[PDB]
């Protein structure tokens, strides 16, 4: 249906020896594309999904461009807020942005978004109308007044509407296979007694990609949200994703409970009991 | 921003049959970390890493794994080390979770 | 693989 491309940017003031002043990497929808960096004024950018091997040289040597530009440019900037802030040097400080452009099903833009972080905390975000900008405090209050009074936003769009879904389509036609599926989940409720009696029942959802998912328990019809112990979904390790959802009952009742499983790859959650 | 950590195989385990343990680290801040997969209380040295990336809230997280074959005896764990902790997170392979 | 100066 809907796709993104998403690219999630870190740049470090002071980092120790071996790691990277500069980080980025790029994902299309829960996919991952590449990593760039520089460390110690070294860019080096390495392709991680099969269809960048599709990729011209030509991109690769523009890319490097782009990390050299990038870091260095953040650098300044690290340097600048330090100021501004009237914070210390000797001490390591952290710029991050997100970059995206989302498109819909017939493959035109439906959106697209720029926010920035100050050691980990919200520093600026691009609205929704692409042109006003969200401050979060005095300093940020500048940055939104320079913003808007130099119509800096206007250079993002035109980036949104050239660059980013350029590469969104291409990489969306070259690995299609890849990224245009839905894997629906493999569940299944395993069985767990306990000293006290009673019994975990666990809801196991194993192999769905995308990572988007719901687990979810009833009794009889009360959804038992409040009672669940849940994992937060986490990555398999070969491009697809597992999560489970536990919750304790008495021996003798595990039939009045039912485990209903929502995701993408079905047309109807799927329900499940202990067998 | 202290990390979290889940400690898991990639299958429903077997003994005796190959398998990926997974060590995912997760909302912690400031990037620098250490992480170690250990069996028996032992450091594993081959050990991946995926890259480091952050989530919308803005703390990073990044995926340790290694090859195993699970067995009735042996044990493993994933030890991190944080900024933002004084002593060193372990957390052990529970099969069942 | 884009950036804005803030300050
Ligand atoms: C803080 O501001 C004062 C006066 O504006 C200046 O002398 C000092 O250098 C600043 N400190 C830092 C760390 O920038």
């Amino acid at each position: 249906g809907s796709h993104s491309l998403r690219y999630f940017h870190t740049a470090v003031s002071r980092p120790g020896r071996g790691e990277p002043q500069y980080i980025s990497v790029g994902y299309v929808d829960d996919v991952q594309f590449q990593r760039c960096d520089s460390i110690e004024e070294i860019p080096r950018m390495e392709p991680r999904a099969p269809w960048m091997e599709k990729e011209r040289p030509e991109y690769w040597k523009e890319l490097k461009l782009k990390v050299k530009n990038i870091a260095q440019s953040a650098r300044a900037n690290l340097r600048t807020l330090l100021r501004y802030y009237n914070q210390s040097e000797g001490g390591s400080h952290i710029l991050q942005w997100m970059v995206s452009c989302e498109v819909g099903p017939d493959m035109r833009l439906l959106g697209a978004h720029y926010q920035a972080a100050y050691d980990g905390s919200d520093y600026i975000t691009l609205n929704e109308d692409l042109s006003s900008w969200t401050a979060v405090d005095m300093v940020s209050q500048i940055t939104k007044s320079r913003l808007e009074s130099a119509g800096t936003a206007e250079y993002f769009r035109a980036y949104v509407e050239g660059e980013c879904l350029e590469l969104l389509h291409r990489f969306l036609r070259n690995g299609k296979e890849i990224l245009q599926r839905a894997d629906p989940p493999k569940a299944h409720v395993a069985h767990h007694p306990r000293p006290k009696g009673d019994v975990t029942l666990r809801c196991w959802a194993l192999g769905f990609y995308p990572a988007d998912i719901t687990l979810t328990w009833q009794k009889d019809e009360e959804d038992l949200t409040q009672d669940m112990e849940l994992v937060e979904t986490r990555p398999s390790g070969d491009g697809t994703f597992q999560k489970w959802a536990a919750v304790v009952v008495p021996s003798g009742e595990e039939q009045r409970y039912t485990c209903y499983v929502h995701h993408e790859g079905l047309t109807e959650p799927l329900a499940l009991k202990w067998r | 921003k202290t990390p979290q950590i889940q400690v898991y195989s990639r299958h429903p385990p077997e003994n005796g049959k190959p398998n990926i343990l997974n060590c995912y680290v997760t909302q912690f801040h400031p990037p620098h970390i250490e992480i170690q997969m250990l069996k028996n209380g032992k450091k594993i040295p081959k050990v991946e890493m995926s890259d480091m990336s952050f989530s919308k809230d803005w703390s990073f997280y990044i995926l340790a794994h290694t090859e195993f074959t699970p067995t009735e005896t042996d044990t493993y764990a994933c030890r991190v080390k944080h900024d933002s902790m004084a002593e060193p997170k372990t957390v052990y392979w529970d099969r069942d979770m | 693989m884009f950036f804005i100066n803030v300050l």
